């Protein structure tokens, strides 16, 4: 990996807005939270996916909230903080009822 | 508020050898807080201290538009106590004056324009809460006596009711103090606990603050209940790199309770230039927390040990034996430790009070020097 | 039961809240600056 996939959907993030959309602001910002968890950037993806908490709430985005708490429950998790990351996949649970996802997903 | 920062920054520059970037850094950020916050009273009293640059033009300035809304303020309020419903609303105009005064951190006119205005009928947050902002300003002076009155005052104010949502902020208040003068112990369950809640627009951030409970709590935190308290952090945890003191001393802490001792000295001398030193409540003090803090580590490392030679220790630590005796000497006469040195062999034993020998001896010694007093003053209130 | 104690005059010159232990004005200060000479002269030799 390289910082290059960073840049690109970082001028995704640029395409959603050059169409005006949120969804795929939010969704292309699940998108490069991932690519800001490849380097343990997450600091970086600290500040998007804190961001990012209620962009998905807001379109009711399901299987992006999961997304969301399976990744920043891995951030904070990864941050020394069990309580609130394992808050955050028990966040997670009630939505995975409320939401349907890949298996892949349940599987994390 | 006052907003705090600027009085760290200050203090920042005020100590000689805090590094002379941050010293920079921090005084344009005072300044920079000068010129938003219109205000005065500092740039003469920090120029002052500074002093322990200064251009009166910019001064004149800030004087004069304070003169004008303290016109306003003062105006506003002729108009309110002619208005009858505003009884509640005067002092709260009152609130926004005095407050102005903590903008523009004039002490004694907050002072007394929040003292009348506790006169006021008012919210136990106002005669409460209100004098807990009239010692924030004893805070940010660093007068504690001035601060000490007003913890009683609030104390009071409390002591008949009021909200234990307001009481946390005062333990906040009342624990920051106690580390302002040598007692720790105070602050040892005051801070410690204010880690459950805290409230920051009062004074200060919440790393700040963290940075104090994990001091007071390294300093006076038993083994156990180090490891209890406070290397099981489900606060300090959602921290630690957050800012340039927590890891340092972190990384002290650790180095202490999991018995590593090549590093502690360096973690030490660390956290006594990042943390310590910087700290306008902890620098005055700094002296007083390092030398107990060599103490703990030689007690806990012979604790376990009937006998152990210098080089052994010496190594541990790397430093040379002969520094390291001399340390110990340090410690040893004033039985703060219970070492006792043999340096024709280079060796050291503990004589310490648990086999019941000891318990025995020491009581002797305690006893005679309890009857000698007795005897003494005996004589002469036989004879009077 | 007042007396001036002209003969002893009050001396004539030429011109911390916390209660101290005396180690707290034996205040050497010392040591921060002595160790590390000490740390690092050590293990530069080892």
């Amino acid at each position: 990996s390289l910082d290059d996939q960073i840049f690109v959907c970082e001028k995704s993030i640029e395409f959603a807005k050059r169409e005006k959309r949120v969804f795929l602001k939010h969704s292309l910002s699940i998108k490069l939270a991932t690519l800001h968890y490849q380097k343990k950037q997450y600091k970086d993806s600290l500040a998007l996916i804190n961001d990012l908490l209620r962009e998905f709430k807001k379109l009711d985005d399901k299987p992006s909230l999961v997304d969301v708490h399976l990744l920043e429950s891995k951030v904070y998790h990864k941050l020394r903080n069990l309580a609130k990351s394992k808050a955050s996949l028990t966040a997670a649970r009630t939505a995975a009822n409320s939401i349907y996802c890949p298996t892949q997903t349940v599987a994390e | 508020v006052p907003n705090y920062e600027v009085s760290e920054k200050a203090f920042l520059l005020t100590q000689s050898k805090v590094s002379i970037e941050q010293r920079k850094e921090a005084a344009e950020f005072v300044l920079a807080k000068i010129k938003e916050e219109e205000m005065a009273p500092y740039y003469k009293y920090l120029c002052e201290e500074y002093l322990v640059k200064f251009d009166q033009e910019l001064y004149n300035e800030l004087c004069k538009k304070n003169e004008s809304k303290i016109k306003e303020l003062n105006e506003k309020i002729q108009k309110l106590e002619e208005d009858d419903e505003g009884e509640l609303e005067q002092a709260q105009a009152w609130i926004n004056l005095g407050e102005y005064y903590a903008q523009i951190g004039d002490k004694d006119n907050a002072e007394k324009t929040l003292g009348k205005s506790l006169s006021k009928a008012i919210s136990t947050g106002a005669k409460i809460d209100v004098m807990l902002t009239i010692a924030r300003l004893g805070f940010f002076y660093n007068d504690q006596l001035y601060v000490k009155e007003k913890l009683e005052a609030v104390n009071s104010m409390i002591e008949k009711g009021g909200d234990w949502e307001r009481r946390n902020r005062y333990k906040t208040y009342y624990g920051i103090h106690c580390l302002a003068v040598r007692n720790f112990k105070e602050a040892a369950k005051l801070l410690v606990d204010s880690l459950a809640t805290f409230t920051s627009i009062e004074l200060t951030s919440y790393e700040s603050i963290a940075t104090y409970a994990s001091v007071t709590g390294l300093f006076t935190l038993e083994r156990t209940d180090l490891k209890s308290k406070v290397i099981d952090s489900p606060e300090l945890l959602s921290l630690i790199s957050t800012t340039a003191a927590l890891q340092s001393i972190s990384s002290l802490t650790i180095s202490l309770y999991a018995s590593d001792y090549a590093s502690y000295f360096p973690y030490l001398l660390e956290t006594y230039a990042n943390v310590l030193i910087p700290c306008k409540y902890l620098n005055r003090h700094a002296d007083f927390f390092v030398r107990e803090m060599r103490r703990k580590v030689y007690a806990q490392l012979l604790e376990s040990y009937k006998t152990l030679s210098l080089k052994s220790m010496a190594s541990a630590f790397g430093v040379s034996v002969a520094f390291l005796d001399n340390d110990l000497g340090k410690f040893i006469p004033n039985k703060q430790l219970n070492c006792v040195i043999d340096r024709v062999n280079g060796i050291v034993e503990t004589n310490r009070p648990d086999n019941k020998n000891a318990q025995y001896h020491l009581l002797v010694k305690q006893g005679d020097g309890l009857l000698t007093k007795l005897q003494k003053y005996g004589a002469a209130v036989r004879l009077t | 039961e007042d007396d001036e104690f002209e003969d002893f005059p009050i001396d004539t010159w030429a011109n911390n809240i916390w209660e101290e232990n005396w180690d707290d004005v034996e205040v050497d200060d010392d040591f921060t600056n002595e160790l590390k000479a000490e740390l690092d002269r050590y293990k530069r030799e080892n």
